């Protein structure tokens, strides 16, 4: 997954 | 959202042979600059899913090299050469670039394997349950292949009907076999009014059906 | 020793509101986001949404926006998912999983089974399946535990507090005509060491807070 946040 | 299409949804494969699972994404799943975040997971009955592949072709740490992921654009493929019983379960593909993330329908890997006759055992009801007013007699058919097996209960040689339930295990992750548990439920009165209790098993691995019996006035 | 420990299985009334928890340990909590999945035997796996805890920033699948609310306790290293009005379609196994940016779901929780039902919860009765002459063949004997008359699913069974896993078959539960479940868990052991080894099934029914340990002993006749 790419993720959902900018950091962490 | 993007729909992931797995095929087949159940995949039989002989032991040591090859297997391939096709996963197709409805849209592009390439992330703006880096590769499509296409991941492959495996799940066993009663376990959390386990990660095998990420970033279509990268094996995760500890995963046997027999697993290989590939694909481009929207077409992806998982390949397991030399399949072992440890590779059983549902393989899910998954995209992780476009929200909301989505999974494929899953693909059940099932072993084909040599014929194995079931080990038949029988367990009379425990006195702790007998004092409750009920009596369950349990027949166990252990480590057979193939899955199809016939179990018939006999109480004083009279074939039973409508008072038993059975369940089969998922395929065994070490020897690709199945096990079956059948329970005949009578009341304490009905149980104590009959004496000989028999579980009869028909299976491909047996030349003739096998009866496992016990007498309530034991030994 | 990265670990995601999820709460125990539940039975909840339709229209109730339940709170699942996922406690992380063995890594730095605020470095990862917690994502939540839903698994059903018909649909399969579904992504519900995610929270980045260090910040508290959430994002949800539109299917679950409004119903599922994700929060995060940074002290206890815990992530919460709330279901605000349960439906029959909400009965499922819910998973938490960790993720860092551009990563993958490497560590998964153990899963929380939620059953939405109007029926009553009942803990199981545990009976011994004793090894005998009728359960011995070829130098091996079988024994087990009958886990009878519980609701809802699931019941977990270990043996000797997890130390016994080889040759263990915990069967899928069967639905009885009464609406309660019944299950059997067997294990094959050497017959020669039946006098020196102890075999105890550890049966766990979280919806009824039932924990039963049963020592299965041989009974000849």
């Amino acid at each position: 997954a790419v993720g959902i946040g900018a950091v962490f | 959202d993007v729909l992931m299409t797995q095929t087949p949804l159940s995949l039989p494969v002989s032991l040591g042979d090859q297997a391939s699972i096709s996963c197709k994404s409805s849209q592009s799943i390439v992330y703006k600059d880096g590769n499509s975040y296409l991941e492959w997971y495996l799940q066993k009955v009663g376990q959390s899913p386990k990660l095998l592949i990420y970033r279509v072709s990268n094996r995760f740490s500890g995963v046997p090299d027999r697993f290989s992921g590939s694909g481009s654009g929207t077409d992806f493929t998982l390949k397991i050469s030399r399949v072992e019983a440890e590779d059983l379960g549902v393989y899910y593909c998954f995209q992780g670039t476009h929200l909301p993330y989505t999974f494929g329908g899953g693909t059940k890997l099932e072993m084909k394997r040599t014929v194995a006759a079931p080990s038949v055992f029988i367990f009379p009801p425990s006195d702790e349950q007998l004092k409750s007013g009920t009596a369950s007699v349990v027949c166990l058919l252990n480590n057979f292949y193939p899955r199809e097996a016939k179990v018939q209960w006999k109480v004083d040689n009279a074939l039973q009907s409508g008072n038993s339930q059975e369940s089969v295990t998922e395929q065994d992750s070490k020897d690709s076999t199945y096990s079956l548990s059948s329970t005949l439920t009578l009341s304490k009165a009905d149980y104590e009014k009959h004496k000989v209790y028999a579980c009869e098993v028909t299976h491909q691995g047996l030349s003739s059906p096998v009866t496992k019996s016990f007498n309530r006035g034991e030994c | 020793q990265v670990q995601l420990q999820q709460s125990g299985a539940d039975l909840v009334r339709p229209g109730a509101s339940v709170t699942l928890s996922c406690k992380a340990s063995g890594y730095t909590f605020t470095d990862y986001e917690m994502h939540w999945m839903k698994q059903t035997p018909v649909h399969g796996l579904e992504w519900i949404g995610a929270i980045v805890p260090e910040t508290g920033y959430t994002a949800y699948n539109q299917k679950f926006k409004g119903k599922a609310i994700l929060t995060a306790d940074k002290s206890s290293n815990t992530v919460y998912m709330q279901f605000r009005s349960l439906t029959s379609e909400d009965s499922a196994v819910y998973y938490c999983s960790r993720l860092k940016l551009l990563g993958y779901f490497d560590v998964w929780g153990t899963g929380t089974t939620v059953t939405v039902s109007s029926a009553s919860t009942k803990g199981p009765s545990v009976f011994p399946l004793a090894p005998s002459s009728k359960s011995t063949s070829g130098g091996t004997a079988a024994l087990g535990c009958l886990v009878k008359d519980y609701f809802p699913e699931p019941v977990t069974v270990s043996w000797n507090s997890g130390a016994l896993t080889s040759g263990v078959h915990t069967f899928p539960a069967v639905l009885q005509s009464s609406g309660l479940y019944s299950l059997s868990s067997v294990v094959t052991v050497p017959s020669s060491s039946l006098g020196t080894q102890t075999y105890i099934c550890n049966v766990n029914h979280k919806p009824s807070n039932t924990k039963v340990d049963k020592k299965v002993e041989p009974k000849s006749c």
